[PDB]
């Protein structure tokens, strides 16, 4: 019953409306849900705003008179100009009257604030449309309105706030650069007289709700307005003052003053530096006298989270840094000056104490300003060494866990080091200080915890790098001895272990320490082999991570024999490492033998590198050995899990010993490659076999998904290998051919769901770094991944997203690398290749969208160097016009707006091609043109055809002139995206001006 | 005790897939694209009584956009949501927030930037700078692997309460019950055992 | 040489 | 003299970290239902086991039955650490009801060791 408001024929039932309303916004359940659906049709019928007059005038619920305004929204902005004068001016009329009336009945003006406003807005889109040139008047009359009404003359104020928001700050992406210019200049040139009203209203007036409103318009004015406004008025004195004193008032002018400490100024005045100066004094003066002391804690008040306290909180943090970060140095100098400085900082520290890590980052990131400066800057740091002192303590006291899951504290520990480096450097005797002092109340237990001596160990191991190498030495050992002795102080289990971690992530901060203390970092090490075999959660995984981290840095310490040692260090490590590694885990015994690849890659002399390689790997290649052995006798052990399990982790331990030694992993390499791909091949049989007699879901079994990790780390190995390569020859003559026959005709003859996808990732790696010596391997992958991987993916846009991705990668690098492999494709495959591109335009999904149009643009340039040739000939006649269009599409379509810019390029480079006479036959048939006729003539043709179906509602000469503009413009990328910026703004209503194309 | 709360944002940021999360605890990997509005109740046990969000899910696609603004309307919190995967999802954001306020002008406001799970982040932390000016509060989060998945809610809850010290509670658990249709579960229950479990490689 | 912080080291 | 200024009747028998799902079977989909802390609770005034669940931070409860002897245990397709079963009574979401219930572990060990402690629940259910 409740969809007889969508019967046109009829009169509308008011109340039958106002009932739909009142369901759907205080309604639940069904019922909500039904008139949600019925509303929403009725909105988009496109006469609804022939019945809005109806609705504004005759109806008593505010929903329901917005949703009218909604719909005489999209009328205006959308149609306006299709519309016959008459409804042009009435619509005009009765929105100006609805305000008006609403303005005049104080109870309406009171309780109606959504619906005024909205009002207000709808004005302000006819504005848009029609003012100046057809309402001139509209600012004189506004401003004499003002006067007969507070009521009005506060909502005037919202009007000329949302103006200002819609002209200066939200048109960029809403309306032509013609049409913004056009409106910014009208807001300029009446300019004066808005001022001369607003600075009026703040000085005379005495209505709170009136003074707030004339101050929020004047944060968007103090946007783009000129400096003269602000600076020769005296209105910093009634901001930094009068409204500093009131609350309500207080968060706005305080947003206003921190916009003042961005306006365009003159460095060289010195009575502006001194206005500059003075706001800033008396704002200061305000905050001390009427709101809290530099003493107070503001720490505690942001907790408490009284009335507005967060709020202004974070809006003074953001007025100091602000003002502070451009115009400290105009307080720096001046004696009398000094006071207000420090205070000013004083504040800031204050604020640095809260807890709220996003207010904490916008201190930080001043504090950063300012101690960088002190860093550099001659003369400075004296001034602050106060202020730099407490802010030692804030910055050890709140430091964050560093990488050592949680990007954001990542980034903040990162900023947090950079920070108390400076500060470091600014006074090393005074951060020493600190920090030991920091250290002697946790052993004293007085602010002993787990965060507590984690903080202060982050901390310390933060300023590595900073001290010098003696107060290093001392400071680091003064550190440990008080951390182990903090150790021993500990009776309990998880008490004893956060001590130890924090201890050996200090050390592992220090490898300039550990470099020249051999017995230490020897002495290190064992303790962390000592690790290795603790039980207790996390310990393990500490010590393997702090082991790779201090190796990945002294590294050179292990390949070299040490005096006072009989062999490298090196070798001491593999002699007992199965011993070492026998409690760790898999994954933990890769990250230990990735650590000895890096020291192993170190040892430059060829010999001694392969031994060492080949004791590290005795374990693993005894293992392999035995399993290729008795995994070929009965291909039935493939089956039990625990073999191939075992099998997987050989394989991963070779990943991680080549992830470190790369090229010199190539003797490792060949010990296993031949065994290896067989061991491939016999993996593949079984998963087929195993589809076949149990269907599509064994793939999901733990059996299969087991055999695929073996097959998924080889391929890992071998691209991990390859990619690192120096010797290309072997890669070449060695490696690629028994690959290619190992794993293209098994992915081929899978069924989809079998195929991996890692096998285009690594066919990706051998074309980038070999693809330019094996074109007759680079035409088989196309032959065997092409077609087969392009039917799993051109269905939709979802399927196999894994494939989707290295597709396009593996088409991108061949293109690049070997574009000869689609020369020779039959002309029905180089089709395929083409709609596959153009396929790619079409994903949201960003990794294929991106591919796909440098694909295109990289495969534009390969046509274009094969200069005037049959080829190149015939792909402009089968393939110019279908890229140009389908560039054009994404362009428009509104679903891929991420692409614009490359998309953008390609249509450039598209159309420069005809332009420049690059194109050397005709693009037409003999038949449909003139003998003769220019390429460039037919391509204005064809587009202007073309978007003439596309875009019905636009005029031949909107058409016509953003041709004539996109075509001159193809040599300027910014000029001719700002064309077609415009291009999209006009597509979205009817009578756009075509001579705004002209505006570059 | 209960507060309307608007969810807005882009199309394909996760707003669908985060309420779903909070209403049943599922992970939706499929994007169904919602057409203009849906409202779920959704209830938070905290140790100051239980609270209810009658949470608006808007649509963030234009096409699919139904009254738009006109769900913002007696709005007492929202959610501003972007993808940290998708660049533009983020300069849209002042789009949204915008349109937002226009229609609730004091009203406590999370930014919320998904999918932070996805190793391949574009909008990189120390770009997220839009909040502080505007007195939003900000947070990373994930509808997939649940990071900070709680702390909209609770951080909106602790606000409209008007106590920094709210928290989540356990919700008292009863007792369960004790327990001609064996041929009928013994049937979907050899149809669950061969549907294979999602995302067998998680951690969990 | 640092023999002290070895040992303490040692026997954490 | 200065003046100055519910399962907790319950024992818990086993605790594990679990991901629990219910099977949706219209649409053939398993459809996640909570992550977090597995107990078997062992009420001392009836020495009745049941399985409480509460998804972690929430805390809402994704699980709350009595481990009925009548239920059995068995391996999904794809998972060697996982347990299907039916379930004839859940009250989580408020009014009883019937689930196909899957839940997950982090490993097969801990799965089996869910097994070994599920099966001992039920006979101190039946005894
Ligand atoms: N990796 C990852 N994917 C997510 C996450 N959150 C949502 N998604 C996925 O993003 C896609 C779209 O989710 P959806 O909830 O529908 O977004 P939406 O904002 O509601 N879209 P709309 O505004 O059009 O209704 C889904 O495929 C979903 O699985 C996340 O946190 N991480
Ligand atoms: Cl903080
Ligand atoms: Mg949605």
């Amino acid at each position: 019953s409740m969809e007889g408001i969508l019967d046109f024929s009829n009169d509308l039932d008011i109340a039958l409306l106002d009932q739909v309303v009142s369901t759907f916004y205080q309604g639940s359940g069904v019922q909500q849900k039904q008139a949600q659906e019925i509303l929403t049709k009725f909105q988009d019928n496109p006469d609804a705003w022939q019945k809005a007059d109806q609705i504004l005038q005759f109806s008593t619920n505010p929903q329901s008179k917005f949703i009218a305004l909604s719909i005489l929204d999209k009328l205006i902005t959308r149609k306006w100009k299709l519309l016959p004068n008459d409804h042009r001016i009435g619509i005009r009329n009765f929105v100006v009257g609805m305000i008006i009336s609403m303005c005049q009945d104080d109870e309406v003006f009171k309780t109606q604030k959504n619906l005024i406003n909205k009002s207000d807005l709808t004005l302000v889109q006819i504005l848009k449309q029609e003012w100046p040139q057809n309402w001139p008047e509209f600012i004189p009359e506004l401003i004499g309105s003002s006067s007969s009404s507070v009521n009005v003359c506060e909502n005037n104020m919202i009007v000329l706030k949302l103006l200002s928001e819609e002209v200066f700050d939200f048109s960029a992406e809403q309306m032509t650069q013609a049409k913004a210019l056009h409106l910014k200049n009208s807001m300029s040139k009446e300019f004066e007289q808005i001022f001369k009203l607003c600075f009026q209203v703040l000085e005379q007036g005495s209505s709170s709700s009136l003074i707030v409103a004339t101050l929020e318009s004047l944060l968007r004015y103090l946007h783009w307005i000129p400096y003269r406004y602000i600076y020769e008025t005296n209105i910093l004195e009634l901001l930094s003052t009068k409204f500093m004193t009131s609350p309500d008032t207080r968060a706005i002018t305080l947003k206003c003053l921190t916009e003042v400490s961005n306006l365009k100024i003159p460095q060289d005045n010195d009575l502006i530096k001194r206005q500059t100066v003075l706001f800033f004094q008396n704002t200061l003066q305000q905050i001390a006298t009427s709101v809290m002391p530099v003493t107070a804690d503001l720490k505690a008040t942001y907790a408490n989270a009284n009335g507005n306290d967060q709020s202004f909180l974070q809006d003074l943090a953001m007025f100091l840094t602000t003002y502070l970060a451009r115009n400290r140095a105009l307080l720096e100098s001046d004696e009398s000056l000094r006071e207000l400085l420090l205070n000013a900082h004083q504040y800031l520290i204050q604020l640095s104490k809260i807890e709220e890590r996003e207010l904490f980052k916008t201190t930080l990131d001043y504090w950063h300003n300012l101690v960088a400066d002190l860093f550099y800057e001659p003369l400075k740091k004296h001034i602050y060494e106060e202020i730099c002192s407490q802010l030692r303590l804030v910055i050890i006291e709140n430091m964050v866990r560093p990488e050592e899951k949680e990007s954001d504290t990542i980034q903040l520990y990162k900023s947090e080091r950079e920070v108390l480096v400076y500060l470091t450097h600014l006074n090393v005797i005074d951060t020493e200080e600190i920090m030991i002092s920091k250290l002697a109340r946790q052993i004293d237990g007085s602010e002993w915890s787990w965060h507590n001596i984690n903080t202060l160990s982050w901390a310390i191991g933060s300023i590595s790098g900073t001290m010098s190498e003696d107060t290093e030495k001392r400071f680091v050992v003064t550190v440990i001895k008080d951390l182990l002795g903090l150790c021993e102080q500990k009776r309990g289990k998880d008490n004893k272990a956060v001590v130890a971690s924090d201890i050996m992530y200090v050390v592992g901060q220090y490898p300039r320490f550990l470099k020249a203390h051999w017995n230490f970092l020897r002495t290190v090490i064992l303790k962390l082999f000592e690790f290795m075999h603790e039980t207790h959660e996390g310990v393990q995984d500490m010590a393997c991570d702090t082991f790779i981290k201090i190796v990945q840095k002294c590294k050179y310490h292990f390949v070299i024999q040490q005096p006072r040692e009989s062999e490298p260090f090196i070798q001491t490590i593999i002699r007992d490492i199965q011993k070492t590694t026998a409690d760790l885990q898999p994954q933990q015994v890769h990250t230990f033998y990735k650590a000895c690849g890096i020291i192993i890659s170190e040892e430059r002399s060829v010999a001694e590198r392969n031994r060492l390689l080949s004791d590290l790997m005795q374990l693993p290649n005894m293992a392999w050995d035995t399993i290729v052995e008795q995994s070929t006798a009965n291909p039935t052990l493939l089956l039990d899990s625990e073999t191939v399990k075992i099998i997987a982790n050989i394989i991963k331990t070779n990943v991680a010993v080549c992830t470190s030694m790369g090229a010199d992993f190539y003797p490792q390499l060949g010990h296993i490659y031949y065994n290896m791909l067989q061991l491939y091949r016999a993996v593949s049989s079984m998963i087929s076999a195993q589809v076949a007699a149990e269907g599509l879901i064994a793939t999901k079994t733990p059996k299969v998904r087991g055999l695929r990790t073996i097959k998924k780390e080889i391929l890992k190995l071998v691209e991990t290998y390859i990619s690192k390569a120096r010797n290309l020859d072997d890669v070449v003559k060695v490696l690629v051919e028994p690959l290619l026959n190992a794993v293209l005709e098994d992915y081929m003859n899978n069924v989809p769901d079998a195929r991996d996808a890692e096998v285009l990732n690594c066919m990706t790696t051998v074309v980038e770094k070999v693809g330019h010596m094996i074109p007759q391997g680079v035409i088989l992958i196309l032959q065997s991944v092409f077609e087969c991987t392009l039917d799993m993916i051109n269905k939709d846009f979802t399927e196999y997203p894994e494939h989707r991705v290295e597709f396009y990668k593996l088409l991108k690098v061949i293109n690049e690398k070997s574009f000869a492999a689609f020369l020779e494709l039959p002309p029905a495959a180089f089709k395929l290749f083409v709609d596959a591109i153009c396929w790619a335009f079409k994903h949201n999904n960003r990794d294929v969208e991106v591919n796909g149009l440098q694909i295109a643009l990289d495969l534009v340039k390969n046509i274009e160097r094969m200069g005037n040739v049959p080829f190149a000939n015939e792909f402009h006649k089968n393939y110019f016009f279908i890229f140009v269009s389908e560039t054009f599409f994404v362009l428009t379509d509104s679903d891929h707006k991420s692409g614009f810019s490359k998309q953008a390029l390609l249509l450039m480079k598209l159309i420069s091609l005809v332009y420049d006479n690059k194109i050397s036959v005709p693009l037409y048939q003999e038949a449909e043109v003139p003998q003769g006729t220019s390429n460039q003539v037919y391509l204005s043709q064809y587009l202007a055809n073309m978007l003439s179906n596309a875009f019905p509602h636009l005029t031949s000469e909107q058409i016509a002139s953003f041709l004539s503009a996109l075509t001159k413009q193809c040599k300027d990328l910014v000029v001719f995206k700002g064309t077609l910026r415009d291009f999209l703004v006009q597509i979205k209503e009817v009578g756009g001006d075509p001579t705004d194309y002209l505006f570059a | 005790v209960q507060f309307k709360l608007v969810l807005v944002g882009d199309g394909g940021t996760g707003k669908t897939t985060f309420v779903k999360r909070h209403l049943t605890g599922e992970f939706e990997k499929k994007y169904v694209a919602t057409l203009g509005v849906e409202v779920h109740p959704l209830v938070f046990h905290t140790n100051r009584g239980p609270i209810k969000f009658n949470v608006w899910d808007t649509a963030g696609q234009e096409k699919f956009g139904g009254l738009r603004d006109g769900y913002y309307i007696q709005a007492q919190c929202a959610i501003i949501m972007f993808d940290v995967t998708s660049r533009v999802t983020y300069k849209n954001v002042p789009n949204w927030h915008r349109d937002l306020v226009r229609v609730c002008e004091n009203i406590p406001i999370v930014l919320c930037g998904n999918k932070v799970d996805i190793k391949d982040r574009k909008v990189k932390a120390k770009s997220i700078v839009f909040h502080r000016k505007k007195n939003l509060q900000y947070y990373d989060i994930s509808a997939k692997s649940n990071y900070n998945f709680e702390k909209p809610f609770l951080w909106l809850a602790r606000k409209l309460i008007g106590d920094p010290n709210l928290e989540f509670v356990a919700m008292p658990a009863l007792a369960p019950p004790e327990v001609a249709l064996a041929a009928q579960y013994e049937h979907d229950l050899e149809v669950a055992q061969t549907t294979a479990l999602p995302d067998e490689d998680d951690d969990l | 040489d640092l023999r002290k912080l070895c040992e303490r080291l040692r026997g954490m | 003299h200065f003046e100055p200024v519910m399962e907790e009747d319950e024992e818990v028998l086993y605790k594990v970290r679990a991901k629990l799902f219910r099977f949706d079977a219209d649409a053939k989909e398993w459809k996640e239902r909570g992550t977090g802390d597995c107990k078997f609770l062992k009420n001392k005034k009836t020495n009745k086991v049941r399985i409480l669940m509460r998804r972690d931070k929430t805390l809402k409860i994704c699980a709350n039955h009595i481990i009925a002897p009548e239920y059995t245990l068995k391996p999904n397709v794809g998972s060697d650490r996982s347990w299907v079963y039916a379930c004839t009574a859940d009250i989580a979401e408020g009014e009883a009801e019937a689930f196909t219930f899957a839940i997950r572990f982090g490993s097969k060990e801990n799965a089996d060791k869910f097994k070994e402690e599920f099966e001992k629940a039920q006979e101190i259910n039946k005894k």
